[PDB]
RNA sequence: CGAUGAUUUUUGCCCUGCACAUUUUAGAUGGAUACGAAUAAGACUUUUUAGUCGCUGGACCAUAGCAGGCUGGCAACGGUGCGCUUAGCGGAAAGGCUUUGUGCGCUUGCCGGCGGAUAGCAAUGUCAACAUGCGCGGGGAUAAAUCCUUUGCAUACGACUUAG
RNA sequence: ACCGAACGUGAAGUUAAAGUGCCGGAAUGCACGCUCAUCAGACACCACAAAAGGUGUUAGUUCAUCUAAAUGAACUAGCCCUGAAAAUGGAUGGCGCUCA
RNA sequence: CAUCGGUUUGGAGCGGCAGGAUAAUGGCGGAGGAAUGUGGCACGGCUUCUGCUGUGUGUUAUAGCCUCUGACGAUACUGCCA
């Protein structure tokens, strides 16, 4: 039998399966839909939530009961230091999908950065990218050659970015490293940028 | 290949009132004989009141087409039965010999009608010697001047599952 | 039925020359060019002579006879589009509140701008098709002017100004008020 | 030369079957270029054998083969049936057979 | 001027010939209708066929009346040399070329080998000098 | 109709069904299959009426669970392998090697796009389809139910057409040459003889 | 499914040449032989008029030599196999399509000398690609993860975020 | 429980009913037509449909006005369309099929 | 592998014979007729008649067709061959 009254579902069926999430850093799943005429510019930045405080502010609008009067406001500080690019990533269209060509990195990464790629830091030998910045002391031509890959075949031109967790007041050594997808100009423009 | 035409001769059997029993005949399209003298029985018997066992077959013969090789307009008169009652109708055909027109009538009849051979009684089939004695334009139209037509889109039937060369219908 | 043969008989006149090849008809005349499609139909053209195109089905039955007609007719509006030209005429229709239509140009674009439809505060735009040109009329009040060389795209933009005014939620018998096509014509009579 | 084959080029198809049915001691044997019954009846009588690799060697060698013969057509499209000594397997649906040249009427 | 592309069908129509089972030659004497023609030819048998046994050719016998018997036909045909004029083109050559290939034997085919053998190399030798 | 090693397929122009029912058969049989450009793949009746068949599939899920239900492939070369495999023992360990054989793509990738494509003339729309009917392109029936590739594999089409331009005017210019050279050593004694055996 | 970092100072690992031997095979046994598009249309020549082609791949290429041996000549200066080298193009899954010179071979384009027997009248009568292992040989590099302690951005336990 | 046919253990041949695009042994076999459906249709028992409508198309019947170039009226019955609404997602057995 | 015997499935099988309207046709000879009328002729729109062309008249002419028939000769179809 029917029920005997109606009432909405409990709960939304669009954020199933309400599970752990798989990384603790949130991903980008889509970023801003690229503006060739636009300045090369970033899309994303990584940030540390530090907490929320109050503000006092004037309202700016016409016909509201609280027009040109102060409103109170929760907001919320995000800890910003600046990030540091270290390498950058070419995309191609498929028909099966987006599919990463290269990934090319620059000369020098920081602990911080290179504590990323490892479990164990205080255990190991430290041989992270120390084979890969050989790459630049002859001449950087092997760089400069898969530079000019993703300049001739990438259609998407993200850049790898981290955080200065350092600057932060975390006791985490490791910094978060992330993709954000650079927009606007052409593809040589994106990579001449990065 | 499916019919042929016959002659069927019948009469009643002599008996001492009537030694000399009329003769009747009927032209039978038919797939074979036994069809044939079938067919001639039950005509004979809704017509007049005969029935087989006291009646004889007399004679069974092949009727040829006089002219095999020329192009004849015919008209056939039929009776039939619908799903609702009972019609009769004349329609034309264009052939070589009168059981090839007969044929394509019981197909025709069968695609448009559902019209089944036990159905169908052919009332004539009638050679018609004038064009003015051709009614219906779906024949009519082949009896023009200087008649002439293409065939668009030949398709070519293959001996093979794959071909190595782009499909044509040219012709 | 399956005809045997449908045949139509294109006139085409003094200063127009029909190109065709491959079911594309391309009409050159002395007011421009004009191109029709028909990959969508099985027919076949003869050339007659210079002034006339013979268009032809074989074996037909009736809905493709009928397409044939519909050929020739098109083809025609063709030829007596890039020769006379085509000119739909539409009129302001209001009881009380005046239509202001106004011709715009956004994005480099030409719109058909209609204010004050109803009284109503909505701005109503109609983009202007290609080759089709519109021009307030000065000899007549409150009419538009509706001009181009394909009976198709100048037929469909009137209508387009003609639907984009109707009147909602009232009895359209009383409530006449709209943008009707008044006369259908040619450019040159 | 560079070809050194003197057989006809054959797949063991199926067996002989109804809808639910099969009868393995019949294969359907599909020859290379033989489309009609017309052609098929050529192969009639000729010898087939189905020649496959095995891991333990048999007087030195791997290679073993299961002898058969055509026996008749079957339908309409050059199809034939087959007896073999030994029923062929049923996983060598597909698999490649060798039609001889020989019992020769040529 | 108007240019348009017309088509290039061959048409069915008395006088049109006709190949029979890929291998022998007929004349269109009458149409029956769509689908049936009747055909007649001094190697084949007066008859009526379905338009879909047989295959249009590009000749037509010239001045043939609808409805010409056997007698008509045979006299018009050998006039008008159609033999010739089909034994002349292309595709009675391609069939006479398969026909003749055919019929070679095991030792004709080798022979057919070593021409070709030495057909190639002059025709290389040809290549390069050009 | 010889045993191959690969069957290549342009399924451009092939009526869906037809076509499944013949590869069935073909990979059924031991012969491996490609089929490619299967966005230019055929149904019959009109875009509309495939598309309300294809809503009507969609409509079908596991009502407890729509993870363990049918699952709808937008795709185009994704339908042509859900109608084969509806004429495939798919559940038997014979079927998934019949399976096994056959390949399945959108466009022509490598290596296919310098290997010779076949088509099937039993399948073929041209030649199977009254010439007035409306028929349906697979590309465009994909699109409208959500396969996102559609403007993708249109581009790399392009460029690959572009390529197969360049190579066939290569090969016509070598073709004329060596036909010029063949003509100039006729009339030639290996050339007679050649002639009198039908070659 | 992709990109990318590091890959053991162990006698372990990577790349590479040869030789030998094994295991595997949904099934080699001359070659998967590359325009695109239309189909009531394509192509070639003159000229937009017409003539020609197709009407299936029964085609094309390759194909002779102890499973293809040992030798000699003539005609052309061509064809071809393997190993080096140059340059370019190919990112849809490129991993292939080319091109420059170079070394050794073969050439059935034409004509010769020698050899095969006995596997007995057939018996797959054993000739493939893939992978692995073992001897030699030449180049090359020199890690981490988990447990444990710690954290609380996490947590029933596993798991997770951290630090050592 | 219907159709076919009744049974010892085998070989070869041929069939019945039912079938021959694939699943599946056997033809994308030969032939004349009809039908296009924005709920087509697809095989006895058997897994239903009616009264009633259509200027969709096809073939027929009977009248009438016609050169003092064909056309008009009523009607018959084939396929198609409307009439035709139920609860988990789903069944011409499935795929799929449109000069089938 | 050969030959035989039993059963059985085939071939583009080959040949002889009989029947029927002692096939019907076709081919040849003869008589008669007509039109979707050939040549000819008379009138025309586009042709320097460059299938141009349509309508007329009429009867083989610079094509043919239809009906009847006279003497031969075949073929199909069905059946038989110990
Ligand atoms: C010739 N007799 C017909 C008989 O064949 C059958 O006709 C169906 C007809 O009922 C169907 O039509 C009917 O049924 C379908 C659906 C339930 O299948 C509905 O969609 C449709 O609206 C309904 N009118 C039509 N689509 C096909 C005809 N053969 O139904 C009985 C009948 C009308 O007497």
């Amino acid at each position: 039998s029917h029920r005997k009254y109606e009432a909405p579902r409990h709960g939304s069926l669009g954020f199933l399966p309400r599970k752990r999430a798989a990384k603790q850093r949130g991903r980008v799943k889509s970023f801003p839909k690229d503006v060739k005429s636009k300045p090369v510019a970033l899309t994303a930045f990584l940030g540390y939530k530090a907490g929320m405080t109050t503000i006092v502010r004037d309202l700016d609008r016409p016909g509201s009961k609280m027009h040109k009067r102060e409103v109170v406001e929760a907001a919320t500080v995000v800890d910003t230091p600046p990030m540091v690019v270290v390498g950058v990533v070419g995309y191609v269209e498929t028909p099966r999908g987006l599919r990463s060509l290269t990934t090319v990195w620059a000369e020098h990464l920081s602990e911080e950065v290179r504590r990323r790629f490892y479990k164990n830091w205080y255990k190991s030998k430290k041989k992270a990218f120390t084979k890969y910045s050989g790459k630049y002391a002859t001449d950087a031509k092997q760089v400069e050659t898969e530079l000019a890959r993703i300049k001739k075949y990438a259609s998407v031109v993200r850049v790898l970015a981290h955080t200065q967790i350092k600057k932060t007041p975390l006791s985490q050594k490791k910094a978060h490293l992330a993709e954000i997808q650079i927009n606007g100009g052409s593809v040589s423009d994106k990579v001449d940028w990065a | 290949s499916r019919l042929n035409e016959y002659q069927v001769i019948g009469r009643n059997l002599p008996t001492e009132s009537v030694p000399e029993p009329k003769l009747f005949r009927m032209r039978i399209f038919a797939p074979n004989t036994v069809v044939a003298k079938s067919r001639y029985w039950y005509f004979l018997q809704k017509l007049h009141k005969v029935k087989k066992a006291s009646g004889e077959i007399v004679s069974v013969n092949i009727i040829s087409e006089a002219k095999p090789t020329k192009v004849k307009t015919f008209g056939i008169w039929l009776r039939y039965e619908s799903r609702s009652g009972i019609h009769n109708m004349y329609k034309e055909y264009r052939d070589v010999t009168r059981v090839g027109a007969v044929e394509t009538m019981y197909q025709d009849l069968a695609a448009r009608h559902r019209a089944r051979f036990r159905s169908i009684h052919i009332l004539k089939v009638v050679e018609l010697e004038k064009t003015d004695d051709v009614k219906r334009q779906y024949v009519k139209q082949f009896l023009t001047k200087d008649l002439k037509f293409p065939l668009p889109h030949r398709v070519q039937k293959s001996k093979k599952l794959f071909q190595a060369t782009a499909p044509t219908t040219f012709y | 039925m399956k005809y045997i043969q449908t045949d139509q008989i294109l006139d085409i006149p003094e200063g127009v020359t029909v190109d065709i090849k491959a079911r594309v008809v391309k009409v050159t005349g002395p007011r421009g060019e004009l191109t029709k499609d028909l990959k969508h139909i099985d027919v076949t053209f003869n050339k007659i002579n210079n002034r006339a195109i013979k268009i032809t089905v074989h074996n037909g039955d009736r809905k493709h006879v009928a397409a044939l007609r519909t050929v020739k007719s098109l083809i025609a509006n063709l030829i007596t589009g890039v020769t006379k030209g085509y000119k739909y005429k539409m009129r302001f229709v209001y009881a009380h509140f005046p239509i202001n239509v106004n011709i715009i140009k956004k994005d480099g674009q030409d719109y058909v701008e209609i204010r004050n439809f109803l009284g109503e505060k909505r701005v109503r735009e109609v983009k202007i098709h290609e080759g089709v040109t519109m021009e307030i009329s000065s000899t007549q009040k409150d009419e538009l002017i509706v001009s181009g060389n394909s009976l198709e795209a100048v037929s469909q933009n009137a209508a387009d100004i003609q639907q984009i005014c109707r009147v909602r939620n009232k009895d359209i018998r009383k409530f006449l008020d709209g943008i009707y096509v008044s006369e259908r014509g040619t450019i040159v009579e | 030369a560079e070809s050194h084959r003197l057989y006809v080029k054959g797949k063991h198809i199926s067996y002989q079957r109804s809808k639910s049915v099969t009868n393995p001691n019949v294969s359907l044997i599909q020859i290379e270029g033989v489309a009609s019954p017309k052609d098929a009846k050529f192969y009639l009588g000729k010898r087939i054998a189905y020649v496959y690799r095995a891991p333990k060697e048999i007087r030195g060698s791997k290679i073993r083969v299961i002898w058969g013969k055509v026996t008749r057509t079957h339908g309409n499209n050059g199809l034939v049936r087959a007896n073999f000594k030994k029923n062929l397997p049923p996983k060598t649906f597909g698999a490649s057979v060798r039609i001889m040249l020989y019992p020769s009427n040529i | 001027s108007s240019t348009v592309k017309a088509a290039n069908w061959r048409f069915v129509e008395v006088g049109r010939v006709v190949l029979v089972d890929n291998k022998e030659l007929a004349t269109i004497v009458e149409i029956i209708d769509q689908k049936r023609v009747l055909i007649d030819g001094p190697k084949i048998q007066r008859q009526a066929i379905a338009l879909a046994k047989i295959v249009l050719t590009p000749i037509v016998l010239p001045n043939l009346p609808r409805g010409s018997r056997t007698a008509t036909v045979t006299k018009k045909w050998a006039a008008a040399d159609i033999d010739a004029k089909w034994a002349a083109s292309g595709w009675a050559k391609k069939l006479a070329n398969k026909e003749r290939r055919s019929q070679l034997s095991d030792f004709e085919r080798f022979q057919v080998m070593v021409l070709k053998k030495q057909r190639r190399f002059a025709t290389k030798k040809a290549l390069v000098k050009a | 109709s010889s045993f191959e090693k690969v069957v290549v397929i342009d399924g451009k122009g092939h009526l869906l069904g037809r076509l499944a029912s013949i590869v069935s058969k073909q990979i059924l049989n031991g012969q491996k299959v490609v089929v490619v450009r299967c966005e230019e793949l055929n149904i019959s009746g009109e875009f509309f009426r495939n598309k309300l068949k294809y809503h009507d599939y969609l409509r079908k899920a596991t009502r407890y669970n729509k993870k363990k239900g049918p699952f709808h492939f937008r795709a185009p070369s994704r339908i042509l392998y859900k109608a084969i495999r509806g004429m495939i023992p798919h559940k038997t360990a014979r079927g998934k090697a019949a399976l096994e054989r056959l390949k399945v793509f959108e466009g022509v990738p490598p290596p296919y796009d310098k290997k010779k494509r076949v088509v099937v003339p039993q399948a073929l729309r041209v030649l199977r389809l009254k010439p007035g009917r409306k028929y349906t392109t697979v590309g465009k029936l994909s699109s409208a139910v959500g396969w996102k590739y559609e403007s993708v594999v249109e581009k790399l089409e392009e460029k690959r057409k572009v390529q197969s331009a360049e190579y066939y005017a290569k090969k016509k210019a070598l073709t004329k040459k060596l036909n010029a050279a063949k003509a100039s050593t006729a009339e030639s004694e290996a050339a007679q003889k050649l002639a009198a055996f039908g070659y």
